[PDB]
């Protein structure tokens, strides 16, 4: 074991403290045709988010150190992380997001279509 | 435990002026800063050496030997 | 470091000669009669070794083999200086009488000053991933130019690297440079010993299609030369059975 | 302490009384057995490695005895015998004979299973061999024969820890059973990382080290052993670790132990006075130069001795890493201890704050792929884990709802196996599905 | 454990060199040099002396790391004038003024008869 | 024709251009720079027995075409790497493969549980330096801790007048100041290249 | 000559204090630097121990051992262990020593440094004597023995520089101060009432001009005339450290000549 | 067989495996295993 | 590879100047003068070259300094006799004899003068002490 007088503070560990204190629709409807939120009168926002940003990025690198075809012109780049970075620079990245609604409902935006303004 | 060889800060050989120390000590009465100036150390670095040395090793010397040949 | 893709056969002696009549149509090049004389040397058994090496990685002892053409005067019997040099010489060689004995390869060893080139190659036991189609074995090789001092036979050269020698065997056959750069062997097998020479391959030639390439990271130059190893089985398919080796066989690590 | 066996021991190799001293601590005999080294000690923003608490030790000054230690750990190991036949044997174990021998190397064992004093040791090597007998003609791991009469119950060294076999001791226990110990000896070098402490709560690791040649120097040659940060002194008000290195620079100087007990009247104007009669700036400056240049620092630098202590918390004692390793009987997620080759806790809050963050796939990577990521089969009528799976037949089976076209296969931690399975031996049913019920 | 040997603070290593020149963008006519198994001791001095050189309009030297013995010298120079000769000079003025306090050293050093 | 070669032990490092302004008026042209680094393997078996050494010198010429020669206990082995001049005997069999290896790289791969590598020294960037009816070679030579020695390689066409040669060239070098160089002109037996190598094993030896 | 100009105030067995003139800071902390660090020395670098039955570790009298000051005059023809064609050590690239100490008396038996025993061939050179400084004719202090306590090893001293280990520096402590007026204003003086008086003056302060209080800063003055004062640890002669480091300062830039003269025709 | 060291008599004693582990002249039941007879290298450093 | 008139036209007087040198350094070398490539010098005092041709019977580190001057109209040859040392691999002109030196026209340069010139040099350069 182990005798040291230099207090390293438990982390995780409430449950002392704990236990020290125990006493005191109408629009959609199933999975039809209807869920999807028609592109006419998408509601969210047309930029895409830093998530949106981070999974598409991610995605994109995935597929590419998959040996996925990749549809911008290298320029001695490697690292797929940097490919899938120049692809989404100029828009050649062919993928989608659906953005689920609370309610379930969800938009399809596409990656060409949101704007980059981070 | 026993006298360092060497000052720790600059290098100048203090292994040697240990038994000199102990002698300008005992037998010639001096106080400790005389005889530290009298064997050459004129940097507090090695005046801390051997003023600030303690001799265990013949505390250690005190027990039996383990393996006597 | 030459990666080897190459594929195995067997046929009779009888289809001898209608193979090379086949590969002659195929690949439109005559066949080349070669030999080579290929001497196997395994490590000193009375050597301590490691299994580790300068590195920190395990290293397990192989047998390390060198390989120089014998001039075909000395594998003529002293009946076919009339008959030339072509494939119609492998078909005399049927038995196990080969004019080189064991006597004559102690003299090429021992140089009985200067030797002849020599190629030492070193193979380890061919890939395990079982999604090529074609047996993939790397080989290390290298040319003996030469060699003087005191000392300049090649059994003591090989015994101050370590190596011991353990046997050796002549290979007499004919090869086809096909296209897109597949040499295709066509080889009986003689052990030579003291108590005789004997034939590896009874009755029979032992068929090699390989290819070599430089550089083993050029996946495209790999698959490249496994589509043409597999094309040239299917033109082959039906006639003869051109199949992976065994691994286990073609491992030359000394076993313990 | 060398005919002592103790457990851990740190011995440093040249333990210095301090310049500064109270008169307390003659009868705590801290003069005699001193807990640290008076090290010349700057006090200076040298190179911006000793920010934070950090301090710049002397490479030169490391490299001849400063602050070097001793270490030793004793093993502790005893045959004991549970029965007649099952009893341990203290013996030097052959692979031919004996199953589950370590990895690690054997031929440093003597033929009693011991390794003799002076034999150098490095990291998972077998100190003391040990064998017990197993029950003839079964079938585990394989490579199982007649032969394995016994299994190894053998002690390895600690797998980051390496030394000399210092002293084995032999010798019978209170049953008379025959138990030996073996203390390895080692020398903890500081460096990058080793914790260190002024006699004033002013601890510190080692920011970096540097050479003679690149430390800053007096105009005397003197080179700090240590370099310490200025910002560590005021917002803690400790002018008591200042007051020490004035005074034992000048005990130093006058070949005097200071008297630095706490209630006295002795005044920084004295030890300043003193100081200054020695040909030094009073209040402890001096005008030093920079080590890389030669040129004159435009700040004065304090410098003096100061009694520092190195602290037991060694950086690779406590340096940890893991990829893969072992896992727990129960849990299946990794053990805990850098001993045992364990991970690294991933707890609530640190969940808290990725999901913070906003990375999902990285908290599921962090859950699944790196902890304990289980394949288990449910069927779509019940929700419960109770499929059979036979994937070499490609078969599955649920009793009860005889259902065999229906089943699942869910990545779930094994924990939340664990938790569905005690769920159901509390009779509760955590029904698992692939699809929902209700609208959101 | 991870301490490196203190060997290779001066010991060039495998398939390395002691020197490396890069042409430097930024400026017109200045190179970046790279000196393995070097420190200030040796940075400071090639600096501080090429700025002596009038034709030399940059001379600076970084250690930019201290757990690696390199450091990475600039020097930009008029035109017409090469930085590497611009080296060579300052190389083999510090060459002379060594020598020159060598000798001096020595016929100061026979002028003591009390040593 | 005749080699012998000459390693001044103790020279300054602007030694190599001292000696190449000492022969001012002797230098007809000057050809391709050459180079040549030097190894030594040592024996890593644990039990080796008497009469057998455990040095073994692998010496590469950069010159004449990439070849490395092999020494232990006065036994030489030429060996080449590159692709140009293997034997076509070599090739056509299928003994060679093509294109081989260098033999360092087989011993420091495939053969280092036997062989390891001690001293690695690398003359690098020499000159050639043609005189009348000769072929100077300097180098500098460097081990891992900077300069080691200057490297001198002499080479005639002929061999009936050599040893004025060798005289000549000793004779410049006492000009310059060096007195304590290890000439060596002992050859094997007998090739050029592998008798080259032997007196360069030892002139680096002593 | 026209160049550095030295001027030697003192000059002693262990200690030279000279005054080093027409000279630029560089070069003087350059000079400071290789004398402390870049300067090869013979010191005991690996140690066999055969028996040691002393209250002391092993490894504790190793690094006492390395620490020992070794002459090193003829150490330039001594050769680096990792550049001789040797298995580990040879009388080419290594001195061999040796330590037989036995506790035969009744007292305390000290061990010294004077009891090591050169047994390789040293060729006639002049390096491996440990160095004797005190008047008692002993070295330094390595162990001490009671009755019955033995300690047998061997040593092999090898060349190295201090940059490597600090135990194979011969230059101790290196005094180095310029502008003892500081008239550059290179230092800008802490003080609570006044600095003149704070701050006392150095030894050097007598061989300069003290400022005139009422002249003009000089701006266009540089940092010469450096008061140096090397002690030698032993191992070699203080002026051979001073002629050794300069030697080496100028290997090392002869070296990066080298370097540039081969990849300049490269 | 293998030689062994008495706690406080200092004896050299050598003990086979059948021997029980005491001291023929102390009879102190603690006994010190000998220092291996092979040189071991400290690096000086 | 020439883009611009004036770089053919530099390019054709350079090849001018050359051919003079090469049929000069080839009448010299098949004399048996050895003409050395291994020297060169920043300034020997249009568009010029020089060479340094020695016949290795008279006292080393002497050559005859050649300078041929080019242009589109007219050209001649300089003969100089200097004295050139190597130092740390630089070539210096340790002597030059700019004072007894005659201008012969390129049109009249042949093997007769070169005998002459070879009988005249070692004795110019004996004089030079
Ligand atoms: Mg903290
Ligand atoms: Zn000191
Ligand atoms: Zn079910
Ligand atoms: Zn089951
Ligand atoms: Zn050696
Ligand atoms: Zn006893």
């Amino acid at each position: 074991n182990e005798n040291f007088e230099d207090f390293d503070v438990e982390h995780f560990s409430d449950e002392e403290t704990y236990e020290e204190k125990p006493q005191f629709e109408q629009i959609r409807r199933k999975t039809l045709k209807e869920k999807a939120i028609p592109k006419d009168q998408r509601a969210t926002t047309p930029y895409m988010t830093k998530y949106e940003r981070a999974r598409i990025l991610g995605t994109r690198a995935l597929q590419i150190s998959m040996n996925a075809p990749v549809f911008v012109d290298l320029e001695g780049e490697t690292d797929p992380l940097r490919i899938a970075m120049k692809e989404l620079a100029e828009k050649k990245i062919p993928l989608v997001i659906r953005r689920y609604l609370p309610d379930g409902s969800f938009e399809d935006w596409s990656v060409e279509e949101l704007i980059v303004d981070l | 435990m026993i006298v360092p060889v060497r000052c720790f800060s600059c290098g100048k050989v203090v292994g040697d002026k240990w038994e000199s120390y102990l002698n300008l000590l005992q037998e010639d009465e001096l106080d400790e800063g005389t005889a530290l100036s009298r064997l050459g150390l004129k940097r507090y670095c090695c005046r801390r050496m051997i003023l600030t040395h303690v001799d265990l090793i013949e505390k250690f010397l005190r027990y039996n030997p383990l393996e006597k040949r | 470091m030459v990666q080897q893709l190459s594929l195995f056969g067997s046929i009779g002696d009888d289809g001898y000669d209608l193979l090379i009549s086949t590969l002659t149509t195929i690949s439109g090049n005559p066949p080349l009669l070669y030999n080579s004389l290929c001497t196997v040397w395994k490590p000193n058994p009375s050597y301590d070794v490691e299994n580790v090496n300068s590195r920190n990685q395990l290293v397990e002892p192989n047998r390390i083999k060198l390989s120089k053409e014998v001039p075909f005067s000395y594998l003529i019997d002293e009946t076919m200086m009339d008959k030339p040099l072509n494939f119609r010489i492998l078909k005399s060689f049927t038995n196990d009488k080969i004019p080189l004995n064991y006597a004559m390869t102690r003299n090429i060893l021992h140089n009985t000053e200067s030797c002849s080139p020599w190629s030492l190659q070193i193979s380890d036991i061919p890939a395990a991933g079982n999604n090529r189609s074609v047996s993939m074995q790397t080989i290390a090789e290298t040319i003996i130019l030469s060699s003087a001092g005191k000392n300049s036979s090649v059994s003591s050269l090989m015994n101050g690297l370590g190596y011991v020698f353990e046997f050796q065997y002549l290979t007499i056959g004919v090869k086809f440079f096909m296209k897109h750069g597949l040499i295709l062997e066509l080889q009986k097998i003689w052990q030579i010993e003291e108590a005789g020479n004997s034939q590896i391959t009874s009755g029979g030639f032992l068929l090699k299609a390989y290819i070599n390439v430089s550089r083993g990271t050029d996946i495209d130059r790999i698959n490249y030369t496994e589509t043409a190893l597999m094309n040239l089985k299917k033109e082959l398919q039906g006639y003869i059975e051109l199949s992976v080796p065994d691994r286990q066989s073609m491992d030359s690590r000394v076993a313990h | 302490y060398n005919v002592r066996m103790d457990t851990m021991a740190n011995i440093l190799y040249y333990p210095q009384k301090p310049l500064g001293t109270t008169r307390a601590m003659e009868y705590l005999k801290f003069r005699e057995l001193p807990a640290g080294q008076n090290a010349i000690v700057a006090i200076a923003c040298y190179s911006g490695y000793n920010q934070e608490d950090s301090m710049i030790m002397n490479q030169s000054s490391i490299d001849r005895g400063l602050f070097r230690s001793l270490f030793f750990r004793s093993y502790m190991d005893q045959e004991k015998k549970y029965g007649m036949s099952i009893t341990e044997t203290f013996e030097k174990p052959q692979r031919t004979n004996t199953l589950r021998m370590k990895h690690g190397t054997y031929d440093k064992l003597d033929d009693d299973g011991l390794i003799a004093p002076g034999v150098r040791v490095s990291g998972e090597d077998v100190i003391i061999g040990k064998t017990t007998p197993i029950s003839p003609d079964e079938e585990e791991l394989g490579q199982r024969t007649a032969y394995h009469s016994k299994r190894d119950a053998s002690t390895p060294l600690r797998s980051t820890e390496n030394g000399i076999v210092d002293q084995v001791l032999v010798t019978t226990n209170q049953d008379g059973l025959k138990f030996v110990k073996v203390r390895v000896r080692t020398t903890k070098i500081p460096q990058i990382g080793d914790k260190f402490a002024s006699r004033h709560g002013q601890k510190g690791t080692i920011g970096i080290t540097y050479r003679r040649e690149d430390m800053p120097f007096t105009a005397e040659g003197i080179v700090p052993d240590l370099i310490i940060n200025p910002h560590a002194i005021p917002s803690r008000m400790t002018v008591a670790h200042l007051i020490e290195c004035l005074l034992s620079k000048v005990a130093a100087l006058s070949g005097n132990e200071g008297d630095a007990s706490p209630f006295t009247d002795i005044t920084v104007e004295g030890i300043s006075k003193l100081l200054r009669e020695h040909g030094y700036q009073s209040r402890g400056f001096e005008v030093m130069y920079n080590g890389h240049t030669g040129k004159k620092l435009m700040a004065q630098i304090f410098f003096g001795p100061t009694y520092y202590q190195r602290l037991r918390h060694m950086v690779d004692d406590k340096i940890h890493a893991r990829a893969r390793g072992p896992m727990q009987v129960l849990t299946r997620q990794p053990v805990e201890g850098r001993s045992r080759d364990g991970g690294l806790r991933f707890g609530e809050m640190e969940r808290d704050c990725m999901i913070a963050h906003g990375a999902a796939s990285f908290l599921k990577e962090r859950l699944m792929e790196a902890s304990d990521a289980f394949r288990v089969h449910i069927c779509g009528i019940c929700g419960l884990m109770t499929v059979i799976a036979k994937l070499n037949h490609n078969q599955f089976e649920c009793k009860g709802c005889d259902n065999k076209i229906d089943i699942y296969q869910i990545h779930i931690p094994y924990a939340a196996k664990l938790l569905f399975q005690e769920l159901m031996a509390m009779n509760i049913t955590p029904r698992l599905y692939t699809d929902r019920s209700r609208d959101f | 454990m991870n301490a490196p040997d203190r060997f290779e603070l001066f010991l060039l290593g495998e398939g390395e060199s002691k020197l490396k020149i890069d042409p430097d963008t930024k400026a017109p006519n200045a190179v970046v040099i790279t000196f393995e198994k070097e420190d200030h001791t040796l940075g400071n001095l090639i600096r501080a002396e090429l700025l002596n050189d009038r034709k030399v309009l940059f001379a600076a030297y970084k250690v930019e790391h201290p757990f690696f013995a390199r450091f990475k010298l600039r020097i930009q120079t008029t035109e017409g004038y090469d930085p590497k000769d611009a080296l060579k000079n300052a190389c083999n003025s510090i060459i002379n003024k060594l020598g020159a306090l060598k000798t001096n050293f020595e016929t100061e050093w026979n002028l003591q008869t009390l040593a | 024709g005749k080699s012998a070669v000459i390693f001044v032990e103790r020279a300054t490092p602007a030694t190599l251009t001292e000696l190449k302004d000492a022969l001012s008026n002797s230098i007809l042209s000057v050809r391709d720079p050459w180079s040549i680094d030097f190894r030594t393997y040592r024996c890593s078996i644990k039990n080796l027995p008497a009469d057998v050494s455990k040095l073994m010198y692998s010496i590469t010429f950069h010159h004449h075409g990439r070849q490395t020669v092999l020494i232990k206990d006065n036994s030489a082995m030429v060996t080449t790497a590159a692709a140009a001049d293997i034997p076509p005997a070599l090739v056509f069999n299928g003994s060679s493969t093509g294109v081989p290896e260098s033999i360092d790289t087989i011993l420091s791969s495939k053969l280092s549980n036997i062989w390891m590598q001690r001293q690695l020294i690398k003359g690098d960037a020499g000159e050639t330096l043609i005189l009348d009816g000769l072929t100077v070679r300097l180098v500098n030579l460097f081990s891992s801790t900077g300069f080691k020695g200057l490297l001198i390689e002499l080479q005639a066409d002929e061999a009936g007048e050599f040893e004025t040669k060798i005289a000549g060239i000793e004779g410049h070098l006492a000009e310059i100041r060096a007195k304590e160089y290890k000439t060596s002109s002992d050859s094997l037996g007998s090739n050029e290249i592998c008798d080259l190598a032997y007196q360069y094993v030892r002139a680096l030896e002593l | 000559s026209e160049g550095p100009q030295v001027k030697i105030r003192e000059a002693s067995k262990d200690n030279v204090d000279f005054i080093l003139s027409n000279v630029d800071l560089a070069m003087a902390n350059s000079l400071r630097r290789v004398m402390i660090a870049e300067i090869p020395t013979l010191a005991i670098d690996s140690v066999e121990v055969e028996t040691n039955t002393t209250v002391l570790a092993d490894e504790f009298i190793a690094h006492r051992l390395g620490l020992i000051p070794l002459q090193s005059m003829d150490i330039e023809q001594l050769e680096y262990s990792r550049d001789c064609f040797c298995e580990d050590h040879c009388d080419k690239c290594s001195v061999v020593l040796t330590l037989q100490a036995f506790g035969e008396s009744e007292s305390t038996t000290n061990v010294y440094s004077k009891d090591l025993v050169i047994v390789s061939n040293l060729m006639g050179r002049n390096i491996g004597h440990p160095i004797i400084q005190d008047k008692e004719g002993n070295g330094v202090l390595i162990c001490k023995l009671r009755k019955g306590q033995e300690l047998k090893l061997t040593c092999v001293a090898k060349k190295g520089i201090a940059k490597e280990h600090a135990k194979w520096g011969p230059a101790a402590a290196i005094e180095f101060e310029y502008d003892p007026w500081n008239k550059l204003k290179h230092t800008d003086y802490w003080y609570e009432q006044d600095s003149a008086k704070e701050w006392p003056q150095s030894k050097n302060c007598e061989y300069e001009d003290p400022p005139n209080e009422g002249d003009p800063f000089d701006y266009k003055a540089q940092a010469d005339t450096f008061y140096m004062n090397v002690e030698s640890v032993g191992s070699i002669p203080v002026d051979q450290v001073v002629v050794r480091g300069i030697d080496t300062l100028q290997k090392k830039v002869a070296s990066i000549l080298l370097a540039l003269t081969q990849m300049d025709q490269d | 067989t293998l030689k062994y060291i008495c706690a406080e008599c200092s004896s050299k004693l050598s003990l086979s495996r059948t021997d029980a582990v005491r001291c023929k002249d102390c009879g102190h039941r603690i006994l010190l295993k000998a220092r291996t007879k092979r040189l071991v290298q400290f690096e000086a450093r | 590879r020439a883009e611009g008139p004036e770089e053919l036209a530099r390019i054709l007087q350079q090849l001018k100047l050359d051919k003079i040198i090469h049929v000069l350094t080839t009448m010299f070398e098949n004399t048996g003068w050895s003409c050395s490539r291994i020297i060169k010098i920043d300034k020997p005092i249009l568009l010029q070259r020089d060479l340094f041709i020695r016949l290795p019977h008279w006292p080393l580190n002497w050559y005859l300094i050649l300078s041929i001057i080019s242009s589109k109209t007219s050209c001649v040859v300089e003969k100089r006799i200097g004295k050139i040392v190597s130092q740390r691999g630089k070539w210096n002109l340790k002597y030059l004899d700019n004072s007894n030196v005659m201008t012969v026209k390129l049109e009249s340069i042949t093997y007769q003068k070169i005998m002459i010139l070879q009988r005249t040099i070692l004795n110019r350069i004996i004089n030079h002490m």
